[PDB]
């Protein structure tokens, strides 16, 4: 048979699910090297911003 | 000649902007404190670099 495992409502059988897949990102995953060179590409695009938006290091 | 850039223009302007199609001769005395060189003709670009 099963094997019980302590629960607020007594000894009760436990178990597992099947990973979805589908959690949004935690305060874990956000660092400074993720988006301090992210909003580069908030700026517009042309001639004046290329070079420069190329040559962005961290 | 830019590499990133798009395809058709390339528009290259110039470092200055200005004609001096005409231009304009003011002679006079100095002091001592000056360091232009005499009898020697100059331009003159603007107000902030004068008095030295």
């Amino acid at each position: 048979m099963n094997v019980l495992v302590p629960g607020i409502d007594g000894m009760v059988s436990a178990g597992k699910f099947e990973y979805s897949g589908c959690c949004p990102p935690d305060f874990a995953d956000m660092d400074e090297c993720t988006l301090a060179t992210s909003y580069v590409g908030l700026l517009p695009s042309g001639p004046l911003w290329d070079r420069a938006k190329y040559e962005a290091i961290t | 000649a830019l590499s990133d850039g798009f395809v058709r223009l390339c528009i290259d302007p110039s470092l200055n902007f200005f004609g001096e199609g005409c231009k304009i001769l003011v002679e006079g005395q100095i002091t001592d404190d000056a360091t232009a060189a005499e009898n020697v003709v100059t331009c003159v670009n603007s107000e902030l670099d004068l008095v030295e």
